[PDB]
DNA sequence: CAGTCCCTGTTCGGGCGCCG
DNA sequence: AACGGCGCCCGAACAGGGACTG
């Protein structure tokens, strides 16, 4: 005989055709027996926890983790054979507050309800598939074994119920105090209003007392009432937020596993600390699968890692949005496909900061780049402030006219401006749209054996100029590609070049300025040295002008 | 005091678990107002985690109107329901449509709200409003009326849909009315004055039964097509002919009478691309013959009921896009181009939606289907900007390719 | 015409950071 | 040694289209 506790239950079922957990327990060590039968001792007392018998033919493996800066101990269960059985739940968080996107508020709270998962019901018809086992010595009292009322923590379902109840419960109290905004993210609750500090207490323990009613307590243990205060990793000062102090760990040797953590931490910090760079270091990450063994660092990634401390030993902070002041962004190119950006209202008062590395497609050019940054950072601001910011992009308006407008796929960059800062965004080259009256047309072609990979690439002009070069280990793509690019060497400063391949011409025409491939890379390396150059295709096999003669070569 | 029609999904698949993505301040403001009112007034009821199912939500405006309308992303749902709105409770489509001098399209789907949904069916109808800044978890809802925009709405209150119309079909044994979706196509030979007069005599037989005031009109015998067409020059260069080879080449896997022997004939040697070269007597009767064959239907092209419709799209530069519909490669039902639509020579997203809402707008007048489009953008691209320019009640589906132009096909 | 190859694309799961 | 959320950078597995060969 439990009370019934003032929360909705959540109805929760198993999927069909299957029973409940029947896992042996770990053997663990004598510390934590003795922290373990004191928590189970509490629990049954308060109803979180009812005893069960041989009625019940369930077990669950369970143990315990060190609470964070604390004494208290963190019962967990491991119910991964129970999820793997248990329905499926649509997750309700869908996202991480940012501290950038909180508005100036003159009182602020931020609250830590004490026992989350140990105050919401479980499902009645469910609490039978939820047995465990408690010994009280290692190897001799069977130790009687109960059962859970509440959500134990481990379960795949415990979140998602904690964050729908707690939110019911908000949600009378919040329709009663419009002007107060209240910031729910699992039982952490930061309560902000631009009441009077002294008018601000009394609401808090209205809602001290509101949440008390469903058996949500507030300690005053982590109660904060004077800033700075640390919510979500950060600490929120009244005008200003900045991320809790970050340590990167300065290890003689490196290892797989460190790098793993220091860029983790710099992919942290880039948030806030501008120019941040994580290539060199995740370029020592490629190829080695094995997390202990150590990796010596390369001069581009001590460098980098040398610019990422120096930027980390200046104190930098947030500051937060004001809806009457417009959303600016502005993109700086670092190099080699990395960007950096920094989101403000004010000058040089960032909200945020960020960076995109991404480097996607074997060919690109700094246009295509910088058109994937805009998008990230688009869609990163509507999900903080719900809106798009200006743009202001080192890229010429009639640069970006010219590139969307060719293009042959639809692109477009929200309303945005230029800025005149180093170094600027620009096409390399461009192909003409017409061919060039005097300049020698080249006919090329190359031809490659799928089974000895020998093949032979070269051209043949109107002037009688010819050249065929024969190639070991190659595919047809890289002799059409050989060949366009020995057209592009042995040609004058304008240059009409007629192709038959579809695979080279549509890498060229998207203007790429960088290749995974050496050879496109040269490629490109004539390409701008050029004047004018007139890319033509032709079909293959079909007595098509000088694309027959240079056939009969290569083939 | 209406029974639930009972829905099932399709044999061997789940419900829909589409991720809802982020949404503007003013989108997530008119869809909390707009499912408030929905909730009391007991279209929609609030749900827990324990649904697993779920599918997308945001807010659209249609054309020259300043009311938000909630729109839901039903397209999983939709293709999880499919015998049902289409062999079950099927609405047959009138070939006569297309032939009218002009058809309006009414929206509907608020008279879907009057009929209860089946309750084993209610938790596939979920959807989940974020939060900006996420400040608080997802707000979930679930239907407990037809939904708009789910395929089985107009299906189920097909019958309901008779009956309420079977007056004026009598009083008018000519107009030709297509529900598809929460449209109604309405289409008449009678004049403008006389058409719009008919139109509000419907809106009053509805009202004795938010958007009804609106009349989208269409006029599917001023739609045109656009044929492949050859150039006429009066000097050809041996640049210019190999790209008429070129793209007379690309056009026999449409039209197999179409011979290249005479005009290759003309690029005889290795010459420069810009050196003229005029056409022989067997060149110009070869070019003239080819230009009768394009002219001329195609073989064997027809509309098959059981087959999907495809489009795909091709940017063509200074706001001029071409498209093709077809069920079979090369065997095209309809081509056509737009210009100079909305966002013209500044916005290529806002032309492609406004071109793919056109496109699905024929082929629900000529087939009743929406078509599956290829759509010449990078995903992240479309996936971003899309829903800001989307004026339509329904979402047909898509794909994304990337096929650079090696030869001008569909406009020179 | 099938069956491959070459090349390029997306998807997904895990590594790490971070929150509770 | 548990669960859920979001982000990044990584590699393996898979898909799809042009082109060559039996
Ligand atoms: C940190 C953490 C948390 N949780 C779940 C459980 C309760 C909520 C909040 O956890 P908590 O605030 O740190 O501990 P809590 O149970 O609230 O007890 P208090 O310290 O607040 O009194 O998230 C979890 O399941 N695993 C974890 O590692
Ligand atoms: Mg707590
Ligand atoms: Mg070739």
């Amino acid at each position: 005989m439990v009370p019934i506790s003032p929360i909705e239950t959540v109805p929760v079922k198993l999927k069909p055709g299957m029973d409940g957990p029947k896992v042996k327990q770990w053997p663990l060590t004598e510390e934590k027996i003795k922290a373990l039968v004191e928590i189970c001792t509490e629990m049954e007392k308060e109803g979180k926890i009812s005893k069960i018998g041989p009625e019940n033919p369930y077990n669950t493996p369970v143990f315990a983790c060190k609470k964070k800066d604390s004494t208290k101990w963190r019962k967990l269960v491991d119910f991964r054979e129970l999820n793997k059985r248990t329905q499926d739940f649509w997750e309700v968080q869908l996202g991480i507050p940012h501290p950038a996107g909180l508005k100036k508020k003159k009182s602020v709270t931020v609250l830590d309800v004490g026992d989350a998962y140990f105050s919401v019901p479980l499902d009645e018809d469910f609490r039978k598939y939820t047995a465990f086992t408690i010994p009280s010595i290692n190897n001799e009292t069977p130790g009687i074994r109960y059962q859970y009322n509440v959500l134990p923590q481990g379960w795949k379902g415990s979140p998602a119920i904690f964050q729908s109840s707690m939110t019911k419960i908000l949600e009378p109290f919040k329709k009663q105090n419009p002007d107060i905004v209240i910031y729910q993210y699992m039982d952490d609750l930061y309560v902000g209003s631009d009441l009077e500090i002294g008018q601000h207490r009394t609401k808090i323990e209205e809602l001290r007392q509101h949440l008390l009613r469903w058996g949500l307590t507030t300690p005053d243990k982590k109660h904060q009432k004077e800033p700075p205060f640390l919510w979500m990793g950060y600490e929120l000062h009244p005008d200003k937020w900045t991320v809790q102090p970050i340590v990167l760990p300065e290890k003689d040797s490196w290892t797989v596993n460190d790098i793993q953590k220091l860029v983790g931490k710099l992919n942290w910090a880039s948030q806030i600390y501008p120019g941040i760079k994580v290539r060199q270091l995740s370029k020592l990450l490629r190829g080695t699968k094995a997390l202990t063994e150590v990796i010596p660092l390369t001069e581009e990634a001590e460098l980098e890692l040398a610019e990422n401390r120096e930027i980390l030993k200046e104190p930098v902070h947030g500051v937060y949005y004001d809806p009457s002041k417009d959303l600016i962004a502005e993109i700086q190119k670092q190099g080699q496909g990395q960007w950096t950006y920094q989101i403000y209202q004010e000058p040089f008062k960032n909200l945020k900061t960020g960076k995109y590395a991404r480097m996607r497609g074997a060919h690109t050019n700094d246009v295509k780049q910088l058109t994937e940054a805009v998008q990230k950072i688009t869609t990163e601001s509507i999900v903080i402030w719900g809106k798009t910011p200006k743009f202001k992009l080192p890229i010429q308006k009639e640069t970006w006219e010219t590139w969307w407008t060719e293009y042959w796929q639809a692109t477009w960059i929200p309303e945005w401006e230029f800025v005149n800062t180093p170094p600027l965004v620009k096409l390399w080259y461009q192909l003409e749209k017409e061919p060039i009256v005097g300049a020698e047309t080249f006919y090329v072609d190359g031809a490659a054996n799928r089974e000895t990979k020998l093949g032979k690439a070269g051209y043949v002009t109107n002037k009688g100029r010819q050249k065929v070069v024969p190639l070991t280990n190659t595919t047809n793509q890289k002799t059409e590609l050989q060949a366009i690019y020995l057209a592009l060497q042995d040609s004058g400063l304008e240059v009409n070049i007629v192709t038959d391949s579809q695979y080279a011409l549509g890498i060229i025409q998207a203007q790429p300025d960088k290749s995974e491939s050496e050879l496109v890379n040269q490629i490109i390396e004539q390409l701008i040295k050029k004047e004018k150059v007139y890319l033509a295709w032709v079909p293959a096999h079909k007595g098509i002008g000088g694309n027959e003669q240079v056939d009969k070569l290569v083939s | 005091p209406i029974e639930t029609v009972p829905v099932k999904l399709k044999p061997g698949m789940d419900g829909p678990k589409v991720k809802q993505w982020p949404l503007t301040e003013e989108k997530i403001k008119a869809l909390v107002e707009i499912c408030t009112e929905m909730e009391k007034e007991g279209k929609i009821s609030k749900i827990g985690p324990e649904n697993p199912y779920n599918t997308p939500v945001f807010a659209i405006k249609k054309k020259d109107s300043t009311k938000w309308r909630k729109l839901v992303d039903f397209r999983e749902l939709n293709k999880r329901t499919q015998d049902f709105w289409e062999v079950q409770l099927g609405i047959p489509h009138p070939a006569g449509l297309k032939k009218k001098k002009s058809v309006t399209v009414l929206d509907v789907g608020d008279a879907y709200f009057s009929v209860p949904l089946d309750e084993d069916f209610r938790k596939y109808t979920a959807f989940t409003i974020p939060s900006i800044n996420n400040e608080t978890p997802g707000i979930r809802y679930q239907y407990n009326v037809l939904p708009q925009g789910w395929k089985g709405s107009p299906a189920i209150f097909q019958s309901s849909m008779t009956k309420i119309l079977e007056p004026f079909k009598k009083q008018n044994p000519d107009i030709v009315i297509y529900q598809y979706m929460d449209d109604l196509y309405v289409g008449s030979d009678l004049e403008i004055g006389q058409h719009r007069t008919k139109i509000e005599e419907l809106r009053q037989h509805l009202l004795r039964w938010p958007f009804l005031w609106m009349g989208y009109e269409l006029h599917p015998d001023k739609w045109t097509v656009q044929p492949i067409v050859l150039p006429e020059k009066d000097s050809w260069t041996v640049n210019d002919i190999q790209k008429l080879v070129g793209k007379l080449n690309w056009a026999s896997q449409i039209y197999p009478g179409i011979k290249v022997r005479q005009l290759s004939k003309l690029l005889r040697g290795t010459k420069a691309l810009t050196e003229v070269i005029p056409l022989t007597e067997e060149a110009e009767l070869e070019l003239a013959e080819n230009r009768e064959i394009l002219k001329e239907p195609v073989h064997g092209v027809y509309y098959d009921p059981s087959k999907d419709l495809i489009a795909e799209i091709q940017k063509q530069g200074q706001g001029q896009w071409t498209y093709q519909i077809y069920q079979e490669p090369f065997k095209n039902l309809k081509t056509g181009k737009y210009a100079r639509m909305r966002g013209a020579h500044t916005n290529d997203v806002k032309q492609l939606t406004e071109a793919v809402q056109k496109i699905t707008t024929e082929s629900i007048v000529i087939w009743g289907k929406t078509p599956k489009f290829k759509l010449p953008i990078q995903k992240e691209t479309w996936e971003t900007w899309w829903t800001e320019y989307w004026q339509a009640t329904w979402i047909p589906e898509w794909e994304f390719v990337n096929t650079p132009p090696l030869v001008k096909l569909w406009y020179q």
